[PDB]
């Protein structure tokens, strides 16, 4: 989930995005 | 040492900025 | 509106701290 | 909604866990 | 400046990047 | 109310979270 | 990393609050 | 209205950066 | 007390430094 | 060093929400 | 202390209070 | 520059005032 894709490796903006409703 | 916590709190920070008006869902699962 | 916004911001960190690993459905609209 | 509830008065940490899934 | 313009209305991401070196 | 001194704070993050590598000058009027 | 980019975040907010009215510059390469 | 609250926010912040070592007392009323 | 003095004009680092142990 | 000081800057947050009215003492040691 | 506690492992809010006045 | 000064060892509120305009 978004812990194991951001948490080890900076997410840019775009990717956090993703999370968005 | 605490640090996927720590981290979760700056992540909700972040999409709180980045998700504006739509808002998100934030499952740590 | 600003304001929203700033109380918005304190309201999704209070809401990790307290839903654990629940996670929260943060909705503005 | 959160909003309306939460940024017009404070909100206990029970009236906040309303919005965990 | 920066305070006068984004705190009242809120700046989008795009907006804030101006601000940026 | 210190309603600016608060804003400046969430701008920052924000200049922060936006500017990533870039970085940024924050020169309050 | 990830550290870094978690240190940088409490990093502006002390220098908001440190700097004043003076401002700062953060330039992190 | 919760100004007062989100101020606090800030305020528990700024304490944890000037009183270092020393850490503070926190008490509202 | 911290409230009163600095939630409605701004306190300095030093003011504030007045609430440290 | 750094990794205990931002995890306090989180604490000194946590206390703020949990302690409500009651307020906190926040002593390193 | 509360950074012994809470720094190498996660405390909840409950064991949080315990740091309250 | 900050990052490495700042985010391996704590920086003191006069060390960061180096980074201040
Ligand atoms: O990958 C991340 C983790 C935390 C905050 C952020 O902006 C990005
Ligand atoms: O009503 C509120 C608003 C913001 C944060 C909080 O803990 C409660
Ligand atoms: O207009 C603003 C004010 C503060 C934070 C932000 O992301 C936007
Ligand atoms: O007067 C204040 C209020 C909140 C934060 C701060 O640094 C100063
Ligand atoms: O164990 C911890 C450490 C930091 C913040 C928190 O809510 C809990
Ligand atoms: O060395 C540091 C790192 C982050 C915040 C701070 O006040 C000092
Ligand atoms: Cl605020
Ligand atoms: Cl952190
Ligand atoms: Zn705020
Ligand atoms: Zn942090």
């Amino acid at each position: 989930g978004i812990v194991e894709q951001c948490c080890t490796s900076i997410c840019s903006l775009y990717q956090l995005e993703n999370y968005c409703n | 040492f605490v640090n996927q916590h720590l981290c979760g709190s700056h992540l909700v920070e972040a999409l709180y900025l980045v998700c504006g008006e739509r808002g998100f869902f934030y499952t740590p699962k």
